[PDB]
RNA sequence: UUGGCACCUCGAUGUCGGCUCAUCGCAUCCUGGGGCUGUAGUCGGUCCCAAGGGUUGGGCUGUUCGCCCAUUAAAGCGGUACGCGAGCUGGGUUCAGAACGUCGUGAGACAGUUCGGUCCCUAUCCGUCGUGGGCGUAGGAAAUUUGAGAGGAGCUGUCCUUAGUACGAGAGGACCGGGAUGGACAUACCUCUGGUGUACCAGUUGUCGUGCCAACGGCAUAGCUGGGUAGCUAUGUGUGGACGGGAUAAGUGCUGAAAGCAUCUAAGCAUGAAGCCCCCCUCAAGAUGAGAUUUCCCAACUUCGGUUAUAAGAUCCCUCAAAGAUGAUGAGGUUAAUAGGUUCGAGGUGGAAGCAUGGUGACAUGUGGAGCUGACGAAUACUAAUCGAUCGAAGACUUAAU
């Protein structure tokens, strides 16, 4: 999420419980993800049943952040945890359902189907 | 780290050009008569006048 | 305190607002323009700090949506709060409540006074 | 084009048009006075001498800067003035637009203008390499002996010298520092204050230099 | 703080706590330069209570007042709190600040630090 | 690189990898500019000019080296005692112990392996980074400045439009142009988000004390815990590498002869690179070639053919911080707000003591957003900057012009 060795935990309906990040997208010596940035990760807890199973490599987009982001208006949103959704090659969800609170700021971007079934936004 | 050379006297000299004390800065105390330091008192008869 | 400062933020203040401590329970109206059309969202929750100022005073309001803690912080006198509720206020012994970052269920709840 | 001298009160922020917010600084420029003017025939290049604060009259008595002294009196009454304790030229504004003792005004400038202001940083004081020039430090643990010092200085018997420009510590600070391509958000009247979005170098009670951009 | 003077937190202020309470025992004391330059405030600050003569002004004043007793002339023992709020808080009720005087001495012989007189007007 | 020689060093020149800090070359990894092509387009191969800037994080191994994983415009090659131990470590190698394989009759040795094993020094001179005194700059001072020179900066990705256009059976798919937004780096600052905040506020534990109940004080890392002003800070907030001139490198040309043709050259005239000089930022008249501008002061004693102090101005001393190792710099010295005190505020903490009321009780309520408060903003001479002293000019000679 913000470093090459933190533990995130995903919030979609796939097989993967828990990934650790791999290497941060977006330039040479980039050290440094937030919310709505594409990274490279692996899948270190799987549960038994599923698409995505333990060991494999794959892309996710980060949703959650404890250190959260500013707006242009001057405010802030934090939240208590830090959550990721592995994604397709087209920027789709590889599940088909979002868990948890999602940040407003996916909507801008082009994650869409992220958003659409995200219970709240 | 010791001296490679020994230090000749003209250099010595040289150095202490600037080693030195000055006069303490003495006024007239116009009670007593003689000589006492500036914004302090008159050692004779303590006298801080003004 | 300067008077040079304290009269070029003097328009800029609003005096609309109702007076509040933390521990009470708020509702913030925030104005959106996602999209292309502007609407009104309605937040609620606890006031969990209010760190003072001039122009330049903030408050903070944590609310829990679906398990997730979420915090948001606004300027007092931002223009993008339409109107602010005061539902009911609750009894607390300091000024930051911080403690409630880590106590869940029957233990974050505040007494109505 | 035009330009001013003032003093910095301090930081604070103001909403914008769509709400957004935008963090401005506090300048004074009040009592602005042409003191001379300089031509190519007499000197060799165009500019303007300009005073900013008036100071006291003439003490027979006077031990400190507050009071002027005999010769800054004489180059205050050649037009109708005070003496004042700050002079600065300027070099890029028009000579045929002004006048030897004329007031310059705040509001020469507009919102909307693109500034550049200069003023003296702050001092730190002796201060070390890691501060001074951001080196990296040694090891904390695993044994070392080297957490603050300065790595190698030279090479080697073959440059048995240091070349000039090695990074060593110093005393930081107290230099003269330009920033670029700064926005006025407003300019208010009868109380000549200028509000410029960003920030400027300097501690409080300091002299600014405010300019029209040159690129 | 304004100033250390060389001494751990714990002992300076103890150390102050002394040279306030010698200040109202006898009026008059020789010290160091820069150790009167802030007991002027100590003391000072203790003068005001002293004119307010509340209960909580006596009690906001035993926090930082010694435990000794008066006797010079042939009259009763008296405490170094009831000396203040008797006798000097009645010597400055048309007074406003201004209760002490520096006057300096010289330096003194095997410490080259110079010592001043520190007293109440 | 591996070697050959044995010219300096054995009354001592201390190795391999790693860390910190760099600097130089071009036989160029990326970026900029061209020729040829078996170059239709997006991609490619080869050669020429070009050193301004840039050139990743991990797993195995003491390792240099190498393989592997994931990115990037690219993950370049070499010199400097295979740069750098009076800048750091000591994993390997060359000490004293012990064991295995093997050789030896033996004490013992490796064509080898394994576990453990003291890294000293207060900087005299040069060099480098900061910061003060003396003298000169033909009378003595206060401000403002020009720039001969010097240093700094110089990087680059992705989307939209042109346009699904040129090109192409189709697949696929653009040069030359116009916008938006990033990555790394540099600098300034504390309004916002956080950190620290040992003379701020509050809660609590054991023990000793103020005679006792209440209220407090000392000790136990600041006893511990929860917040936190000013200053100092990044992870926070702004800005920057822009648009342009002159001469060029490889290339491309116009006209033209030596040589009645052709030909970029012998004469002449053009165009042409992140490269050179300007342009942007900073220092800079000890630049002994010592610059310029605006103000301030101008006499008594002499025959001394020269002194003299005083003026303008600057200090000794004292109260300070926007400054600071000292010194220097800046704000002041009574005709005075420089510091402390006092009276009001900002911000911080969170409801003081006493009394009344309810309860057997630990405790809860009002009086009252109370009480307290370091650095932040104002007003106020109550206290301390008293009284004096020291330094500090009368303008040399020659020539030419009015």
């Amino acid at each position: 999420m913000i470093q090459q060795e933190t533990r995130l935990k995903v919030a979609d309906n796939s097989g993967a419980r828990e990934v650790l990040t791999i290497k941060v997208l977006g330039g040479s010596g980039r050290k440094t993800a937030n919310i709505g940035d594409v990274i490279v990760c692996t899948v270190k807890n799987a549960t038994p049943g599923g698409v995505v199973k333990k060991g494999d490599v794959v892309k996710a987009v980060i949703v959650r952040t404890k250190s959260g982001v500013r707006r242009n208006d001057g405010s802030y949103i934090k939240f208590d945890e830090n959550a990721c959704v592995i994604i397709r090659d087209d920027k789709g969800p590889r599940g088909t359902r979002i868990f948890g609170p999602v940040a407003r700021e996916l909507r801008e971007g082009n994650f869409m189907k992220i958003v659409s079934l995200a219970p709240e936004v | 780290a010791v001296p490679k050379r020994r230090t000749s006297k003209t250099r010595k000299n040289k150095r202490r050009t600037h080693f030195k004390i000055s006069v303490p800065g003495m006024t007239e105390c116009p009670n007593c008569g003689e000589y006492k330091l500036s914004h302090r008192v008159c050692k004779n008869c303590g006298s801080y006048n003004g | 305190n300067h008077k040079l400062i304290e009269a070029v933020t003097k328009s800029q203040l609003r005096t609309d607002l109702p007076s509040f401590r933390p521990g009470d329970t708020l509702r913030v109206h925030v104005r959106i323009i996602e999209g292309t059309r502007e609407r009104i969202q309605v937040f609620e929750g606890v006031v969990i700090k209010r760190r003072g100022g001039g122009v330049s005073e903030t408050f903070t309001v944590r609310k829990i949506s679906s398990g997730v803690g979420v915090e948001r912080t606004f300027p007092l006198h931002t223009p993008k709060i339409e109107k602010i509720e005061v539902k009911r206020r609750g009894k607390v012994r300091r000024a930051k409540l911080y403690y409630l970052r880590s106590l869940r269920g029957k233990a974050a709840r505040i007494q109505e006074i | 084009t035009k330009g001013i001298l003032g003093r910095k009160i301090g930081m604070t922020q103001v909403f914008g048009e769509n709400g957004e917010l935008i963090p401005v600084t506090v300048v004074e420029a009040k009592e602005n006075v042409v003191l001379q003017k300089k031509t190519v025939e007499v000197d060799g290049y165009n500019a303007i001498q300009v005073g900013f604060e008036d100071k006291k009259a003439y003490k027979k008595d006077a031990k400190s800067n507050k009071y002027a002294n005999k010769p800054a009196e004489g180059h205050a009454k050649k037009a109708d003035a005070a003496p004042k304790r700050f002079i600065r030229e300027f070099r890029n504004v028009d000579v045929d637009a002004y006048e030897v003792g004329q007031e310059v005004s705040v509001d020469t400038f507009v919102a909307g203008d693109v500034i550049d202001v200069t003023g003296v940083s702050k001092g730190k004081g002796f201060q070390g390499a890691i501060k001074r020039h951001g080196q990296s430090r040694g090891p904390m643990s695993h044994g070392s002996h080297f957490h603050r010092a300065p790595g190698s200085v030279g090479m080697a018997s073959d440059a048995s010298r240091v070349f000039k420009g090695q990074k060593m510590p110093g005393r930081m600070g107290g230099n003269t520092v330009t920033v670029q391509n700064l926005e006025v958000v407003q300019v208010d009247t009868e109380n000549k204050v200028i509000l410029v979005k960003g920030n400027v170098p300097g501690p409080k009670k300091g002299l600014v230099e405010i300019r029209t951009s040159i690129k | 703080g304004y100033r250390k003077l060389g001494r751990t937190s714990d002992q300076r202020k103890a150390m102050l706590r002394d040279l306030a309470t010698s200040l109202i025992i006898s009026e008059r004391i020789e010290t160091t330069e820069a150790r009167a330059k802030e007991v002027r405030s100590v003391v000072e600050k203790l003068i005001t209570l002293g004119k307010k003569g509340d209960l909580a002004s006596r009690r906001n004043a035993a926090k930082t007042l010694r435990n000794v007793e008066i006797l010079n002339e042939d009259e009763t023992t008296q405490t170094a709190l009831q000396k203040l709020f008797g006798e000097i808080a009645e010597r400055y009720t048309e007074r406003q600040g201004g209760y002490t005087r520096i006057l300096k001495q010289g330096p003194r012989r095997g410490d080259g630090a110079e010592s001043v007189i520190i007293e109440l007007v």
